[PDB]
């Protein structure tokens, strides 16, 4: 009776703790796509940028005088 | 450099090359974020920090190494 009883309880314990370790997996997966997902944007960002960057540098060329 | 190396004639093969260059960028553009053509075009002839390209120089070297003196010209055929 006060096994039995304890058995009962310990599978809702046990469900319970599966539920919130569960969910900490999905925060921990969410952070990992986010992370790839920023690094995604970022070297588009760095790429975009680099580019705008040669082309100024281009055509301030165009402007100005050499040594 | 091919063009600096030949004589006047040779500067339609020049324009054929130029235009394969073009669209290699083109193709490659596609997937790559490259300088602008022209700019890269401008770049190699010495066009950007100066106002005469390597081709108009090498065209006028021709003129008056070459051309001039050693051409006839034909009215009937032009």
């Amino acid at each position: 009776d006060p096994v039995q009883r304890e058995i009962h309880q310990d599978w809702a314990n046990r469900e319970y703790i599966e539920i919130i370790t569960s969910s900490i997996k999905k925060i921990a997966d969410f952070l990992n796509s986010f992370d790839m997902s920023c690094r995604s944007r970022l070297a588009t960002l760095n790429e975009k940028l680099t580019a705008l960057e040669r082309r100024i540098e281009y055509i301030e060329a165009r402007v100005t005088k050499g040594e | 450099g091919r063009f600096e190396s030949e004589d006047l004639t040779s500067i339609v093969e020049l324009d054929g090359l130029l235009e394969i260059n073009r669209m290699t960028h083109k193709l490659l553009s596609r997937y790559l974020t490259l300088d602008g053509f022209d700019a890269m075009f401008r770049e190699a002839n010495h066009n950007v920090s100066a106002p005469y390209g390597r081709i108009t120089l090498h065209v006028f070297w021709e003129l008056n190494y070459d051309f001039l003196p050693n051409y006839c010209y034909n009215g009937s055929t032009n």
